[PDB]
């Protein structure tokens, strides 16, 4: 049991720089090798570099040369990755993981990652609009309602329906980054139509970094 | 000896199963950790440090000066994270030679930050003779031999000044 | 640099099936090859090191084989908590590379998109944009085409789409295609239709609505 | 021992080579011992020899 505690999430404007951390805990310092694998949203895995405690040497991937710079702190058993001249392509999750030997072994354990978000955008919270279910009483049949959590920054928001009491048949999609530089996302439920006049459907949406908590009640149609 | 001709006898890239890329701040180059240029610091590649094996028939036409080293770690953890196993050896053998060093992990006074040491030895390898290195830990192998190109009466003057 | 070329790029298999995935290398890399698992939402996780070695606590069904330039990873009987992407990685050489990854899904009999269509809310329409939504609910396989026609005018760059992760219960997907217009352009037009091509769909289904009628 | 004495100092030590295993255990509890002495210049590590002697 060696654990890994990596720094909090960052949103940086382009051309700036980020420096993320990895404190290695539960074993002695020089047995450590620190490695950083980044991973873009939806793409896959990409080595950034790493650092070998026992020799104090750092290795970068030539893709990053000039921008990446790795250091460590034996007092803290803490290593550091600093990416500079950040572009929006650098937005990814940045995992730290401990490897083995000077040749970077296998990577275990992996930390949970540090979401870096590079955007000249602007940290607002979501507007929630109702996806209202319909004038079709298909009755004997089923109906779909939802919430449209639009225009927020940055990730992530969480949506629940009825305070975690409606869990079944819900669908909360991945966000999308839009023209705006801002995210949006919808959450929908299919629900027996013979409940459209009985059941109170409210969606509960929570964006931490704007501390927005909105509960929006969705009502059907009327016409 | 009046002139040496350096020969690459045991090229660094051959060591496909070990980490040939060591280094320390004590051998710093541009602040970055380096090492002796003519020496290779064989360490382990991902958990394992299999038998390191090296050989060279002296086909260069003169006697050849060869240097090697064994590494004396500070604690056991150094030893394990560098070479995997404790209890290793470093055999060198020619026709005049049969040395088998075994390493001494023991704490010491910090020279250049380091409480660990490299013990270096050496031999002359006669023409058409063959040097063999075999180790399971702590070898600091040569990359090069020096061939004795010019022999003649020379000397070493212990001066602290320069040439005009 | 060493190319790790993983095949297949995706793999639908039923439960209990045996899955094998391969990773081929641009060079001889001896047994210097490991294998990761990344379940959705989670970090990668080591499953196999040095081509054949299984990490402790990984279940028996994971085995790793392969020696030189061709490597094989096998789950002996797929178990529903195995659907994830899997990566391979090499040391030996050094710029440290991963494969591009192999996606495990579950095979089920094909399904139809419960298709729903959502005109923009009135409060959103207080604001200056109007987002119109098409939902394809609970359908398999995940390949679906969704096109937007406003006043029989095919659309372009203003659809933006999102797909859900495969459902733990009924192994099925949901999608959401969202049309974004200016308010002006939303109140300029009448007929908004959303047109789905799938596979449990004999003919492309089209759900629609006309502004200000019900 | 640091040399705070104001001159170079001759220091002599020893290592005890027992006659049998029992001696070695009733003297030092464990077997496979070392005695290791170190300086700037010096670095020795003797493993003691158990053997029956004249
Ligand atoms: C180290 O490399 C040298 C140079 O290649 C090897 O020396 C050569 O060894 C061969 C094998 O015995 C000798 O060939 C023999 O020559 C004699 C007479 O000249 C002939 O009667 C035999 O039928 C045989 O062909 C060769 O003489 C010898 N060359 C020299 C420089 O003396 C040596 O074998 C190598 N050592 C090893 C085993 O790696």
């Amino acid at each position: 049991e060696v654990q890994l505690v990596e720094s909090g999430a960052e949103v940086k404007k382009p051309g700036s720089s980020v420096k993320v951390s990895c404190k290695a805990s539960g074993g002695t310092f020089i047995t450590h090798v620190f490695t950083w694998v980044r991973q873009a949203p939806g793409q896959g895995l990409e080595w950034v570099g790493g650092f070998i405690a026992i020799f104090g040497t750092s290795n970068y991937a030539q893709k990053f040369q000039g921008r990446v710079t790795i250091t460590a702190d034996e007092s803290t058993s803490t290593a550091y990755m600093e990416l500079t001249s950040l572009t929006s392509e650098d937005t990814a999750v940045y995992y730290c993981a401990r490897g083995i030997s000077g040749s970077y072994g296998w990577f275990d354990p992996w930390g949970q990652g540090t979401l870096v978000t590079v955007s000249s955008a602007s940290t607002k919270g979501p507007s929630v609009f109702p996806l209202a279910p319909s004038s079709k009483s298909t009755s004997g049949g089923t109906a779909a309602l939802g919430c449209l959590v639009k225009d927020y920054f940055p990730e992530p928001v969480t949506v629940s329906w009825n305070s975690g009491a409606l869990t079944s048949g819900v669908h909360t999609f991945p966000a999308v980054l839009q023209s705006s530089g801002l995210y949006s996302l919808s959450s929908v439920v299919t629900v027996p139509s013979s409940s459209l006049g009985t059941q109170t459907y409210i969606c509960n949406v929570n964006h931490k970094p704007s501390n927005t908590k909105v509960d929006k009640r969705v009502e059907p149609k009327s016409c | 000896v009046k002139h040496f001709e350096k020969v690459k006898i045991l090229p660094k890239d051959r060591w496909t199963q070990h980490t040939t890329t060591g280094g320390s701040r004590a051998c710093a180059v541009s602040g970055n950790p380096s090492f002796f240029r003519n020496m290779v610091w064989l360490t382990k590649k991902g958990s394992d440090y299999p038998v390191a094996k090296g050989s060279y028939n002296n086909t260069s036409g003169e006697q050849m000066l060869i240097i090697w080293g064994v590494h004396h770690p500070n604690d056991e953890t150094e030893q394990r994270t560098l070479y995997q196993n404790v209890g290793t050896y470093v055999s060198v053998g020619t026709s005049t030679l049969n040395k088998r060093s075994t390493p001494e992990i023991a704490t010491r006074p910090k020279v250049n930050g380091l409480g660990s040491r490299m013990e270096f030895s050496w031999t002359l390898l006669d023409m058409w003779d063959t040097i063999n290195f075999e180790s399971t830990g702590n070898l600091i192998a040569p990359e090069y031999g020096f061939k004795i190109s010019k022999r003649g009466s020379s000397g070493i003057m212990k001066t602290e000044g320069t040439l005009e | 640099d060493i190319q790790l070329t993983q095949s297949p790029s995706s793999l639908s298999a039923s439960v209990g099936d045996r899955v094998t995935i391969t990773c081929q290398a641009s060079q001889d890399i001896r047994k210097y090859l490991n294998w990761y698992q990344q379940k959705p939402g989670k970090a990668p996780n080591l499953l196999i090191y040095d081509a054949s070695n299984v990490k402790t606590g990984v279940p028996s069904r994971f085995r790793g084989s392969g020696s030189g330039t061709d490597f094989t990873f096998t789950i002996s009987s797929l178990q529903p908590e195995d659907i994830a992407t899997y990566y391979c990685q090499q040391y030996d050489n050094l710029p440290i590379t991963f494969g591009q990854g192999t996606r495990l899904e579950i095979k089920r009999t094909v399904a139809a998109p419960s298709v729903f269509i959502f005109p923009p809310s009135d409060e959103q329409l207080k604001s200056g944009t109007a987002s119109v939504v098409c939902l394809l609910n609970n359908f398999y396989p995940r390949e679906a085409k969704v096109q937007w026609k406003v006043d029989n005018a095919l659309q372009s760059g203003n659809s933006q789409e999102s797909v859900t992760e495969q459902d733990s219960k009924d192994s099925t997907y949901s999608l959401s295609s969202t049309l974004t217009l200016s308010k002006a352009d939303y109140e300029k037009h009448k007929v908004y239709a959303c047109e789905v091509t799938h596979q449990g769909l004999s003919s492309p289904v089209t759900k629609s609505f006309n502004r200000g009628e019900c």
